[PDB]
């Protein structure tokens, strides 16, 4: 048939703002027709990793529906965007499964990210009671406790704010400029 | 001024072996959260960890130390002093901004 | 085993500089924080400032605030204190003390205790 209704990929690769990682922003797709061949052949990244689906693969097959993630991270952190590693970010913050089927993709944007005198709009989580879940997600800021005391709603010697800043600046190093990572998953049901 | 400003009763103290004896250190306010700990030094040598929150013995510390202590009044207490116990001993608090220290106190053999 | 091991003595003339560093082992340093204390010859103790590894959040005494830097370095886990404007009355002795913690939590006290590091000014 003629081919039309595309999918919005673009609004999202495109976009005037990218949520932090700690609260990473989530999106559902579903009856379109998605070209990845354009995606995988654009000259604008810098790396894509596909697992469980080949480039020319994921032309070929069909699936139910699509899950976009979109969050912002520095420079060495991107190594941690895939099954079985670890990492403070993949501990606390962002986890995926050990049998994921979809693609990660992360590109450089020093420079619509690192204003000149420093930035303060991304956040990333510090501390935590446990390992998070695949795919689970937590928002609360309540004051993190270590110890046995109770805590009160003052921060102190054991008790401290879970939530921590990233100091991006136009003449830091190599690794510390800035990323953005997609990653897509496929499920067929 | 200050925040917190500690004080400590006894002054220089000599005890005959193994007599029981106690120490005070108190304070203008309530100390946030109950943070009062002890911690004893000798010359040529830095401090160690007696007691945190005033009630909790610390690894390796005997039974014949104790301790205890609420809002303005703290105190520790000693039945059993071998000689190796008599030493310098200083009292710190640990709440709020600003931290700090008390006067000290010497304890030796009568 | 968990130490804290000190660099040594410094020796400086009076107007300068000096830094001192202490090196942590045995221990979650992630999680932990450190604290600065000093001491004179038969002068009690003076606290100067507290610093939380995780962070680098750091907050000092008004005495103490324009002179005294602290600093740590996870990648070797070591801390940093760098005073400036040296006077005679900065001939000390130095302190840094820190607990031991799992990843989990931390023992509500302070215990690992160095061995202490002097500073004189000539
Ligand atoms: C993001 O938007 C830009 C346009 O603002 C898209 O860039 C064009 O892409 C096509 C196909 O590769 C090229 O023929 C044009 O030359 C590009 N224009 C410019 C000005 O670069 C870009 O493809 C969009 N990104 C995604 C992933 O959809």
């Amino acid at each position: 048939p003629n081919i039309t209704n595309l999918c919005p990929f673009g609004e999202v690769f495109n976009a005037t703002r990218f949520a932090s990682v700690y609260a990473w922003n989530r999106k559902r797709i579903s009856n379109c027709v998605a070209d990845y061949s354009v995606l995988y052949n654009s000259a604008s990244f810098s790396t894509f990793k596909c697992y469980g689906v080949s480039p020319t693969k994921l032309n070929d097959l069909c699936f139910t529906n699509v899950y976009a993630d979109s969050f912002v991270i520095r420079g060495d952190e991107v190594r941690q965007i895939a099954p079985g590693q670890t990492g403070k970010i993949a501990d606390y913050n962002y986890k995926l499964p050990d049998d994921f089927t979809g693609c990660v993709i992360a590109w450089n944007s020093n420079n619509l990210d690192s204003k000149v005198g420093g930035n303060y709009n991304y956040l990333y989580r510090l501390f935590r009671k446990s390992n998070l879940k695949p795919f689970e997600r937590d928002i609360s800021t309540e004051i993190y406790q270590a110890g046995s005391t109770p805590c009160n709603g003052v921060e102190g010697f054991n008790c401290y704010f879970p939530l921590q800043s990233y100091g991006f600046q136009p003449t830091n190093g190599v690794g510390y400029q800035p990323y953005r990572v997609v990653v897509l998953s496929f499920e067929l049901l | 001024a200050s925040e917190i400003v500690l004080t400590q009763s006894p002054g220089t103290l000599s005890l005959s072996p193994g007599e029981r004896a106690t120490l005070s250190c108190r304070a203008s306010q309530s100390v946030s959260r109950n943070y009062l700990a002890w911690y004893q030094q000798k010359p040529g040598q830095a401090p160690r960890l007696l007691i945190y929150g005033a009630s909790s013995r610390a690894t390796g510390i005997p039974d014949r130390f104790s301790g205890s202590g609420s809002g303005t009044d703290f105190t520790l207490n000693i039945s059993r002093l071998e000689p190796e116990d008599f030493a310098v001993y200083y009292c710190q608090q640990y709440g709020s901004s600003p931290w700090t220290f008390g006067q000290g106190t010497k304890v030796d053999i009568k | 085993q968990m130490q804290l091991e000190q660099s040594g003595p410094e020796v400086k003339k009076p107007g300068t500089s000096v830094k001192v560093s202490c090196k942590a082992s045995g221990f979650t340093f992630s999680s932990a924080a450190v604290q600065w204390v000093r001491q004179a010859r038969g002068q009690r103790l003076e606290w100067m400032g507290w610093i939380v590894v995780g962070s680098g959040n750091a907050n000092y005494a008004q005495k103490f605030q324009e002179r005294v830097t602290i600093t740590r370095d996870m990648s070797t886990s070591i801390a940093y204190m760098e005073l400036s404007s040296l006077r005679s009355e900065d001939t000390a002795v130095y302190y840094c003390a820190a607990p031991h913690c799992n990843r989990t939590s931390c023992l509500d006290g302070f215990d690992i205790w160095g061995q202490g590091t002097m500073v004189t000014v000539s």
